[PDB]
């Protein structure tokens, strides 16, 4: 018998760095703010690039079904994840560009996201004459309705800078979370000390 | 214009030919004698992405021209637009008029601005037309011949002979 | 004010990832030492993930507004005062109802010049985090990738095998 | 699985708004991972001619959603992108898209010597900015009409990738 | 071939106008093509250490053609959001982009109590109008110097292009 134990220093390398600087990245597109539209990109190449990991490792794991390899697990947790941010990414942005004339707050979102959570995410915010006046007196109206169209538009953009804020502290948490039990799972996989034979 | 977004699907679709491209590459033999079809497809498409890359930045270019930059002409209008397809109330009445001049050089550079768009505008609809007879007809050609070029009737052609038992 | 920054710096992530595919497919997955050229992939892409990190606090900076955020007497002195200076960077009711709307106007435009002011603010506290993130990037970069690759360069092998034997073993210069 | 999340990501586009210049940006991203992922399918499964696998149906299927939410995206941007001053609305696509089909959901949070001159130029500015507003008007009808079409497509391309895995994967799953 | 395409695209980049953000966009996808290329280009080129073959020359050629072009986007990119506030335009650059290449430049076709309160906002809103039109001014001599380098780097880039695949590849085959 050859109780043989692993050095993955090289797998650790080439697939768990890049996939912890990937999931770096997916925690970052929600410090991002809707108005760059750089947060597409951001959140679906940190998707492309974990495929590419995919890819690398494809070549490198046993072709065998009775287990999945914590490596797989977790290149698969950190491509869900992503996907999940790629998804909460677009919730967000729908949100920011939300306007009275395509939407109506509801009050519970306006609860949750104006009230509740904002506390918690440390955020908290004479004919010719006439026809002057007439003139001047819609060009003030005008000003002031779009005022109002842009008080709730801005309402819209803090409810999704919220959600954003909120989504990036449950985001760290689970990656770390997820991450963190998925390596020490692996560190206490260790050959036993007496064989068996 | 910002958020149309035509260069990023271009070369996007471009870089999906490279890999495609990768992985026939994988596939094909090493042999220098005559091309295949895929290849020849791929590369077709390569080009043809080159240009639609090449026709979307020129489109660009036009959408986007203001005074600053480039003169509008008549005939290039005509080319496209007409054949292809008191000391205190003294001071309130300058700062007015001036308001109101302003404004209207503001708006009168912004419809030359759209004029530009509108020449880009027909520019795309024509290069449309001619891209997707282009490239419908150089897949549909090499894929055809493909499929025509089947077995010979007989084993040998010459011999009349079928050599099965 | 181009919405390229993450897009550049996402990419040149991609293109080390693919970098970094073609080198995994080049050695053994020996554990003994890290390849230098893994090494410097691991390094170059952290770097680059900080690039991007760093563009992401900048954006997030340039694209305040005061109906969202404050610009803190702290933060103008850092990013507004100082550090450009050391970083050396450039530089009848009608009637009355008709003066009460110009006036309503007039002090709608003075709010929304404010709030301009501010942004442009927001935008150069952005531009001073933009060049101090360059100038302790850009020379790290490049010396580290010095650093590395002079190291792998001088790795010539000892000139003499057999560290305790002073003979060169050639067929030039035998011994008896 | 990852074919599957490709599916799901292209079945959401269309919770991306169009004044987010971001949706070919994400399409053709999933379709790039699901081209990188051809590679890696291939690299896997075998390259049997025999017939055509369920691996097989499922990338061709969802390569084909992936197109067919290109396409239709790029329909709804140029609809959203429809500017009055050379297309007015037809009446049966305001009947059907702002009239019928909003009310049709319920999950939906959508809606349901010089003073001449200072004269001449006053009502001139109030003439401009009320043809604005009729252009704007205009613009945003566009811009609800893409918005509706946007969750209405949703909710069929959700629909499809279920089914589609199910159908997929069901006569055999089934039979074991 | 394909890096021939790269390589047009490289060249070609600098006809599109920053106004669209996708000059960063278009040459970091020909970067990202052409790293792809390097991918298969590992597995159809001999991998031997003994000499440079013609197309690895020609592959670094475009590799460091793509590169350049894109930190000279850049330069004009920043070069096009120059704000007056911050940087003054200098005497050369609106002695040599301005009125001397323009007119050498052919195959360009581009140019060579409350009463009281109303009248001071007005005179302030005139005060901001002016103030601004100045400014823009300004960056509209940015951007046209932007616009010129543009030009000259298409023209260099594309004679750098055709100079490039008829060096690498002219000697070999007259030696043919
Ligand atoms: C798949 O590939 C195979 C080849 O591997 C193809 O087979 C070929 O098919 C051709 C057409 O059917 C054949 O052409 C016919 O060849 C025969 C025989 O030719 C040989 O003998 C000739 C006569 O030799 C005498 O006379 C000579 C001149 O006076 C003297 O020098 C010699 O000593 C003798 O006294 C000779 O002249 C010739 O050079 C050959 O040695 C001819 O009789 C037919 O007229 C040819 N034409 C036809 C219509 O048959 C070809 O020979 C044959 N090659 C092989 C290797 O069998 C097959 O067709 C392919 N199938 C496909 C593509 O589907
Ligand atoms: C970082 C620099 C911090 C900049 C300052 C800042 O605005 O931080 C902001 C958040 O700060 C964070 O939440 C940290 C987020 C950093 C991005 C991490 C991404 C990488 C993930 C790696 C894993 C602070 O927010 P604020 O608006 O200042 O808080 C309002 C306080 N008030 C209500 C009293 C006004
Ligand atoms: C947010 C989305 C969560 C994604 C969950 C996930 O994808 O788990 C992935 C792994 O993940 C793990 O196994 C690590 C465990 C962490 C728990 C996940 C966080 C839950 C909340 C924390 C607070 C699932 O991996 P898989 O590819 O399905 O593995 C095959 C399993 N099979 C053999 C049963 C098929
Ligand atoms: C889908 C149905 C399209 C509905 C019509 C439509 O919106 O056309 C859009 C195309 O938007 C597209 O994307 C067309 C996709 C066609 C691609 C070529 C494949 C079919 C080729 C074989 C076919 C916009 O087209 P348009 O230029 O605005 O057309 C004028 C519309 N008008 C008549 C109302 C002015
Ligand atoms: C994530 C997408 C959510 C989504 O589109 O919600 C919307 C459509 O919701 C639908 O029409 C549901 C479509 C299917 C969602 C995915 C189901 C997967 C199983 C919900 O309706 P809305 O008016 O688009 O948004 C309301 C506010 N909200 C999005 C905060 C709820
Ligand atoms: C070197 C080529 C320089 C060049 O021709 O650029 C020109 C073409 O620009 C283009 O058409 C795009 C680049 C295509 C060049 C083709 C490669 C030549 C080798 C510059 O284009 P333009 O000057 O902006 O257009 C002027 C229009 N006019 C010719 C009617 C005035
Ligand atoms: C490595 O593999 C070998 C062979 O598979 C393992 O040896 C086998 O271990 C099992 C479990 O301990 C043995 O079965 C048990 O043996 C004891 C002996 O006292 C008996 O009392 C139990 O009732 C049961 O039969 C088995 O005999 C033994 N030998 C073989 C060849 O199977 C070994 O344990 C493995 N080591 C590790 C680290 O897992
Ligand atoms: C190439 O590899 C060979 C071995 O395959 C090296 O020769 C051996 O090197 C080892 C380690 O230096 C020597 O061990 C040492 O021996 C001395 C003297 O007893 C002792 O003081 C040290 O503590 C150590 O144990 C070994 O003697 C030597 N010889 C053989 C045949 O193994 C050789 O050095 C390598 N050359 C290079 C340039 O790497
Ligand atoms: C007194 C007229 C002021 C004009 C303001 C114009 C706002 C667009």
């Amino acid at each position: 018998y050859l109780i043989i134990q692993r050095k993955p220093l090289f797998y650790i390398v080439y697939t768990i760095i890049p996939c912890i600087l990937i999931s770096i990245l997916a925690i970052l597109v929600f410090y991002l703010p809707p108005d760059a539209g750089e947060k597409m990109s951001l959140s679906i190449s940190a998707l492309l690039a974990v495929t590419v990991f995919l890819l690398l490792l494809a070549d490198k794991v046993p072709e065998t079904s009775l287990s999945v390899p914590i490596i797989i697990r977790y290149l698969m947790f950190i491509m869900i994840l992503v996907a999940f941010s790629v998804i909460l990414s677009v919730v967000v942005l729908n949100l920011h560009h939300r306007s009275p004339n395509t939407h109506t707050m509801p009050n519970w979102i306006r609860q949750i996201f104006i009230e509740t959570l904002p506390p918690f995410l440390w955020i908290q915010r004479p004919q010719d004459l006439k026809e002057a006046v007439e003139a001047i007196k819609y060009i003030a109206e005008q000003l002031e309705s779009a005022s109002e169209f842009d008080d709730l538009k801005k309402d819209w953009q803090y409810v999704a800078m919220v959600a954003d804020r909120l989504f990036l502290y449950v985001f760290f948490v689970i990656c770390s979370i997820g991450t963190f039990s998925i390596f020490l799972d692996a560190s206490h996989n260790v050959p036993p000390d007496n064989p068996f034979a | 214009q910002a958020g149309g977004q035509k260069c990023t699907l271009s070369i996007s679709v471009l870089l999906a030919q490279t890999i495609f491209l990768f992985l026939i590459a994988q596939k094909v033999p090493e042999t220098s004698l005559n091309v295949p079809l895929i290849g020849k497809y791929l590369i077709f498409v390569m080009f043809v992405s080159m240009l639609i890359v090449m026709n979307c930045v020129i489109v660009l270019n036009v959408s986007l021209r203001t005074p600053n930059t480039h003169s509008l002409s008549e005939k290039i209008k005509h080319l496209f637009l007409g054949f292809l397809p008191a000391p205190e109330i003294k001071s309130c009445v300058e700062a007015c008029n001036f308001i109101a001049k302003s404004t209207k050089e503001q708006n009168d550079s912004g419809s030359e601005n759209e004029n530009w768009v509108l020449i880009g505008k027909v520019i795309d609809k024509a290069c449309f037309w001619i891209a997707l007879l282009l490239f419908s007809i150089g897949t549909l050609a090499i894929f055809l011949t493909g499929h025509f070029n089947q077995v010979p009737e007989f084993p040998f052609p010459g011999d009349p002979r079928k050599y099965v038992p | 004010e181009s919405g390229e920054k993450m897009s550049t710096a996402i990419s040149v992530l991609l293109a080390q990832a693919v970098f970094l595919l073609l080198t995994s497919q080049r050695l053994p997955e020996t554990a003994l030492a890290v390849p230098l050229i893994g090494k410097y992939l691991m390094f170059i892409m952290s770097l680059v993930t900080g690039v991007i990190v760093n563009c992401g606090i900048v954006l997030n900076f340039h694209f305040r507004t005061p109906s969202t955020h404050v610009l803190s007497t702290r933060v103008k002195q850092i990013f507004l005062e100082k550090l450009p200076r050391i970083l050396h960077m450039s530089r009848h009711d009608e009637i009355k109802s008709g003066i009460d709307s110009t006036n309503y106007i007039v002090k709608q435009i003075k709010e929304k010049n404010a709030y301009d002011e501010e942004v442009g603010n927001w935008n150069l506290v952005g531009q001073t985090i933009d060049r101090l993130s360059m100038f302790i990037i850009t020379p790290v970069m490049v010396l580290g990738t010095i650093f590395i690759f002079v190291m792998g360069n001088f790795n010539h092998p000892p000139a003499k095998p057999f560290e305790g034997d002073p003979f060169d073993y050639s067929s030039d210069h035998p011994r008896c | 699985i990852p074919c599957l999340l490709f599916s799901f990501l292209t079945g959401l586009v269309f919770y991306l708004p169009t004044d987010s210049g971001e949706k070919m940006t994400l399409s053709i991203s999933v379709l790039l991972s699901l081209t990188v992922f051809l590679l890696v399918i291939v690299e896997l499964i075998p390259s049997t001619s025999s017939a055509v696998p369920l691996i097989g149906k499922y990338m061709l299927f969802t390569m084909i959603f992936v197109i067919s939410s290109i396409i239709i995206t790029v329909v709804v941007i140029n609809t959203h992108h429809r500017s009055p001053s050379t297309h007015t609305m037809p009446q049966w696509v305001r009947k059907i898209f702002i009239d019928t089909i909003p009310n049709v959901m319920f999950f939906s949070t959508m809606k349901r010597p010089d003073v001449k001159s200072a004269i001449e130029g006053v009502k001139y500015i109030a003439e401009h900015m009320k043809s604005d507003e009729e252009s704007s008007n205009a613009a945003e009808e566009w811009k609800y009409v893409a918005m509706v079409i946007d969750h209405i497509l949703l909710c069929v391309f959700m629909l499809i990738c279920i089914i589609g895995t199910v159908s997929v994967f069901a006569g055999r799953l089934i039979e074991l």
